[PDB]
């Protein structure tokens, strides 16, 4: 359903979806399972079709915050390999 | 906009078929 809505719905509204979803994944850190569900969502979306245009820099720390180290290694290496510090 | 995705898809699929300068 997320894919089928996202393919049709408009840009000014998908950016609203992104800015809502990032606050959902960041603030009010009570549920870990909802964070896991949304990281699995972005995993599926990037896996198949038109990955969500969120920055990898802010994407990386969510996996560490949710203790998703498996995700964290993958989305940290892509940032590291171009430039380290 | 889906125009960028569709236009890039057509250009890619039609350059795939074909497979100094001033």
């Amino acid at each position: 359903s997320f894919s089928s809505c996202w393919v049709e719905l408009q840009t000014s509204y998908q950016e609203d979806l992104i800015q809502a979803l990032c606050k959902a994944l960041s603030s009010s850190e009570n549920p870990p399972e909802i964070y896991q569900m949304l990281l699995n969502l972005v995993e599926f979306m990037e896996h198949d079709d038109k990955p969500l245009p969120i920055p990898i820099h802010t994407l990386g720390k969510y996996a560490q915050k949710c203790h998703a180290f498996a995700k964290a290694l993958h989305y940290k290496e892509v940032e590291f390999l171009e430039e380290p510090k | 906009h889906p125009m960028r995705t569709s236009l890039a898809k057509l250009f890619q699929s039609l350059g795939f078929s074909e497979s100094s300068n001033t």
